[PDB]
Parts: C-alpha cells; sequence; structure tokens
C-alpha cells in the first residue's frame, strides 16, 4: 500500500519542489500532476518600501494561507490601511480580522450580502457611506462576494474647476505636514502626496481641475496645456513652502534636532540633544576628533546626507550663495534645467537640512581645534 | 509534573504539562470504566497504563501506534521488554538492524530513540488475550489521539485491517499512513517497507529524520 513507486514520485516533487521558481516546463506540468496526486497521500507539497511596523503583521497573516502572495495596503493621511491581500483560496474575511490582531489598520467592514451581481446606486452607496464613518479619505466603494478573488466597484462623482488662491502645510503627525490647497471661495482641498502636488503644476491665483465628491473633494489630476517644466514647479513649490520643511519620503519635515540625530549616527558617538554636549563627546572621542580634523565641513556634511558623489556639484556650482562668519545665511539657484533630472531635485527638495546641518558642523569644527 | 487523584486504581495520575489541556476529562472517563476493568487481572497491571503521559509532546518527530498491549507480562511500554524475548520487538530490530547494517546487538526498545512515541491504542488487556478491553478504552483513546496527532506530524499505525478508518476518527489531514503487523505470518515485515519513508515526508515538511540507530542495546 506503500511501495517505492509512490517513494519515486515524492522523490521528484523532493527535487524540483524548490527548483519550482524556475524549472523547465515539464518539471512545472508534472509538479502541477504530483502535487494532485500527493495531495490524497501525502497532505503536504505600484507600492514602496513599506517599513517594518507593517511588514511584521505581513508576515504572521501571510502564514493564514499561502495562497496569499502579497498584501493589498492604501496609504492614508500617514497610515498603511489595509484592505485585502491577494490570497488564493483564503477569502479575506478572516484576513482583515488577523491584521486587527496583528496591528495592522482595517475598514469599517460594513458588505451587504449581494445575490444578484449589481453596481450601487444614490441609496446603495450613500447609506454605506453614512454608515462606513471614513476618518480616513478611502472613496472606492467595493464589494467582496465570498466564492471569487475579484470585487464590485461603485463610485460616481463630479469635476469643475475650482480657484487656488494659495497653497499650505498642514501638521498630520510629528513633524509631518501636507499641501492643504486654499481656494479663492475659501474651500480647502486635499492631495495624496508631494509628487500629486508636482505633477499638477499646482500655482496661484487660477483655475483647475477638481473632481468633487460628497465625502471628499480631490485636486483632479492634470491634463491642460502644459508648458511649464519640471524644475520650474519644483522651485516655486520648494519656496512657498518655506525655508523651514525639506521634503522627507512622500512628506515634508521641519529642520531641527534630527541634525545632530544624523551627525551623531555618522560619528558613532551617543546622542547629544544640544551642541556643546556634541563638542565634548567629540572632545574625549580622540579617534572621532582626529578622524573629523583631517576633513572638510563640506565633503563631511555632505556624506552624514549621503548624496553620491558628483551630481552634488552640478548642484552646488547652478547656485549663487550668501555667507559670513564662514557659514550660510542665504543661497539661490539660478538655473533651473538640472531640475528636471530625477536624481537632482531629490537633493534639491532636501536642502534646507543640507544647509542647516553644515552650518551646526562648521561651528563644533571651530569650537573643537579652538 | 501535575498530579490527580481518582477514583479507583491506581488512585495517582502524574501528567507532563504538554498533557494538561486532556487530562481534565480522563479522569471523567476512567472513574466510570474502572469499577469494571479491575474485576479481573490485566497485564500491564494497574499501576502502569499512563506511564507514557510524564514523556513531552514537542520533543517529539514521529509516534507509533501499535494497537495493542503485549499478552503475556507487559511492561507499560509498547513493545518493551527487558531480555528480547517478545516478537514484535524482535522483528521491528530485525527490519531496523536490516538498513542501518549493524546487527550484532544487546538487545534493543524503541523508547529511547529521541522522537518517537511508543504508543498502544488501548491501554491495557487481559491476560493472555488481545482486544478483550476495547469496550472500555475506546473513547479515552479517541481523545488521547486526537491530542498526540496535533503535535506530531506523522502518522504510523500497526495493522492492516485494525486501523481500517481511523481517518474518519482523527478531523485534522495529518500525515496517516499504515503499515502491517510484523509479528503476523505471511511475513509481512518482509513484504513491506515500513520505514525510509519516515525521515522522508520529515524531509518535505522540512525536518530532522529519525535516528534509527539508538533504540540498540549493546
Amino acid at each position: 500500500m506503500t511501495s517505492s513507486a509512490d517513494l519515486t514520485n515524492l522523490k521528484e516533487l523532493l527535487s524540483l519542489y524548490k527548483s519550482l521558481r524556475f524549472s523547465d516546463s515539464v518539471a512545472i506540468e508534472k509538479y502541477n500532476s504530483l502535487v494532485e496526486w500527493g495531495t490524497s497521500t501525502y497532505w503536504k507539497i505600484n507600492s514602496f518600501q513599506i517599513p517594518d511596523e507593517i511588514r511584521s503583521a505581513c508576515n504572521k497573516v501571510l502564514d493564514s494561507d499561502n495562497g496569499i502572495d502579497f498584501l493589498r495596503f492604501v496609504l492614508l493621511n500617514n497610515r498603511w490601511i489595509m484592505e485585502d491581500a491577494i490570497s488564493k483560496y483564503q477569502s479575506p474575511v478572516n484576513i482583515f480580522k488577523l491584521a486587527s490582531e496583528y496591528g495592522l489598520n482595517i475598514p469599517n467592514y460594513l458588505e451587504i450580502e449581494i445575490e444578484e451581481d449589481t453596481l450601487f446606486d444614490d441609496e446603495l452607496y450613500s447609506i454605506m457611506e453614512r454608515s462606513f464613518d471614513d476618518t480616513f479619505p478611502k472613496i472606492s466603494i467595493s464589494y467582496i462576494k465570498l466564492g471569487e478573488l475579484k470585487r464590485q466597484v461603485v463610485d460616481f462623482f463630479k469635476f469643475s474647476f475650482m480657484y487656488i488662491e494659495s497653497i499650505k502645510v498642514d501638521r498630520i503627525g510629528d513633524n509631518i505636514f501636507i499641501p492643504s490647497v486654499i481656494t479663492k471661495s475659501g474651500k480647502k482641498i486635499l492631495v495624496k502626496d508631494v509628487d500629486h502636488l508636482i505633477r499638477s503644476k499646482v500655482r496661484e491665483h487660477t483655475f483647475v481641475k477638481v473632481k468633487k465628491k460628497n465625502t471628499f473633494s480631490i485636486l483632479y489630476d492634470y491634463d491642460g496645456n502644459g508648458t511649464e517644466t519640471r524644475g520650474e514647479v519644483i522651485k516655486r513649490i520648494i519656496d512657498t513652502i518655506g525655508r523651514d520643511y525639506y521634503v522627507n519620503g512622500k512628506y515634508f519635515s521641519k529642520v531641527g534636532i534630527a541634525g545632530l540625530k544624523q551627525l551623531t549616527n555618522k560619528l558613532d558617538i551617543n546622542e547629544c540633544a544640544t551642541v556643546d554636549e556634541l563638542v565634548d563627546e567629540i572632545n574625549k572621542s580622540g579617534t572621532v576628533k582626529r578622524k573629523i580634523k583631517n576633513q572638510s565641513v563640506f565633503d563631511l556634511s555632505r556624506e552624514c546626507l549621503g548624496y553620491p558623489e558628483a551630481d552634488f556639484i552640478t548642484l552646488v556650482n547652478n547656485m549663487r550663495f550668501k555667507i559670513e562668519n564662514c557659514k550660510v545665511v542665504n543661497f539661490n539657484i539660478e538655473n533651473t534645467n538640472c531640475l528636471n533630472n530625477p536624481s537632482i531635485e531629490t537633493i534639491y527638495g532636501n536642502f534646507n537640512q543640507f544647509v542647516s546641518i553644515f552650518n551646526t558642523v562648521t561651528d563644533v569644527k571651530k569650537r573643537l581645534f579652538e | 509534573m501535575n498530579s490527580v487523584t481518582i477514583s479507583h486504581a491506581p488512585y495517582t495520575i502524574t501528567y507532563h504539562d504538554d498533557w494538561e489541556p486532556v487530562m481534565s476529562q480522563l479522569v471523567e472517563f476512567y472513574n466510570e470504566v474502572a469499577s469494571w476493568l479491575l474485576r479481573d487481572e490485566t497485564s500491564p497491571i494497574p499501576d502502569k497504563f499512563f506511564i507514557q503521559l510524564k514523556q513531552p509532546l514537542r520533543n517529539k518527530r514521529v509516534c507509533v501506534c501499535g494497537i495493542d498491549p503485549y499478552p503475556k507480562d507487559g511492561t507499560g511500554v509498547p513493545f518493551e521488554s527487558p531480555n528480547f524475548t517478545k516478537k514484535s520487538i524482535k522483528e521491528i530490530a530485525s527490519s531496523i538492524s536490516r538498513l542501518t547494517g549493524v546487527i550484532d546487538y544487546k538487545g534493543y526498545n524503541l523508547n529511547i530513540i529521541d522522537g518517537v512515541i511508543p504508543w498502544n491504542y488501548y491501554l491495557s488487556c487481559k491476560l493472555g488475550e488481545t482486544k478483550s478491553h476495547a469496550i472500555y478504552w475506546d473513547k479515552i483513546s479517541k481523545l488521547l489521539l486526537q491530542h498526540i496527532t496535533k503535535h506530531v506530524s506523522v502518522l504510523y499505525c500497526l495493522g492492516k485491517t485494525d486501523f481500517s478508518n481511523i481517518r474518519a476518527k482523527l478531523e485534522s489531514p495529518v500525515t496517516t499512513i499504515v503499515g502491517y503487523h510484523p509479528a503476523a505470518r505471511d511475513h509481512q515485515f518482509e513484504k513491506d517497507r515500513s520505514f525510509e519513508i519516515i525521515n522522508v515526508l520529515l524531509e518535505l515538511d522540512n525536518k530532522t529524520p529519525i535516528n534509527w540507530a539508538q533504540g540498540f542495546i549493546y
């Protein structure tokens, strides 16, 4: 009832099971048939970097069914609100509960049992809309029918032209802000990130397409006559936001102790909340002092920010400056073409942080070999 | 190492912690049965039976189910004997030595091999006969087996006809596989390979093999 034949079949399963990733075709078809046979005899056979707070719970709930290949999160308001995962056999009904058990933000799952496949209308979405209470701006009303791995998607909306007057920031978390487009008619409009704002060509004192929906209203993508190149937009908005914010990831952040933070990082020392604490920690560290001594404020304050080696220079050589006491007080870029390079604008938006850490390292280097 | 006092012989139950999700009811099922069991002498004696619940469940990697205790002078340890006199241990050591390669050996007992649980399904029986106490132990067994099968991911049943339906008597799709009695005739351990598949599905579940040599005495 157990022979050598089954042994041979399972041996081939053994050998090619973890060569399945890139096997040859006959192996994959044989495996489809041998998972078949063994199951009745042997019973076993555009998103970006999500930091770890979510990846831990992801690693747990992916153990709930090995058909799960990814998890689908909506990033909103600096929150990862899962809605489902790409599973092959497990209906997400356990999955959102699990993700709730593992610290993943889930929505208010108010799913009307649908018998006949239908698309929702005025009430059919409105009433669920009240019942949802989405402090998160999620506008896709989708219903999962259990028995499938897809969904029914309903959403209705208008669009018009709104007259912007100015652009703002709005704190949403720790030191983090978003743009709230302010209109000549006293209304605020939302966007997703900084790059949504950029892509829009958003400026002041004109009309633009906006998609108006009842619970939320979102600044509509762009469709018009674009002659205003990207760099001009980047420069304009970087000035408009103010000189106190740099751009971290999808968001802003004020310049502050994070400079001392990164710097203490780069020199293998303890956290120093103030500057004299820093100079002390350096001074007692003969190696850190002696490895500052050989360097320049410029090379060091750019190595503490990881700009690659060179294109930094194509930037630097494109602006004029204002210095006293060997210390930057002002600066301004005058040729805007370089910003049209991708690797360039990531450095440009991230500049005021570099200026500040530069002044700081200047000061410590002055007072240390003082 | 917890204990409970029971109604009748041997009045005491010393269970390891792995067995605590079930001991609660094992007492319940026992007090209403023992009064009958002990009307006659049995083997292994009443002072045995549950000896193999003080053993852990997490260290264990396969379990071997011999449906029955020795009809003549058992010890509460399945297939065990102090002077290698009984046939089951004899043929088991034989068909193991057949694959290991050493055939000069003092004795044998399956218990100390790491990863194996030597298990009876009926925890005792009258002297000289077999299966004579199946009317008493049935749910006790059913319960022990549900507990033990979610710790160990394999099942090798000894007995071609007795473990005929146990697929339906367990509700977890464990890797249950059936074998044949070697103490039986037609030389059933001569016509079946019983091992060399153990450390194979212990392979495909990405786990360590079974150390079939340690049970030899020298």
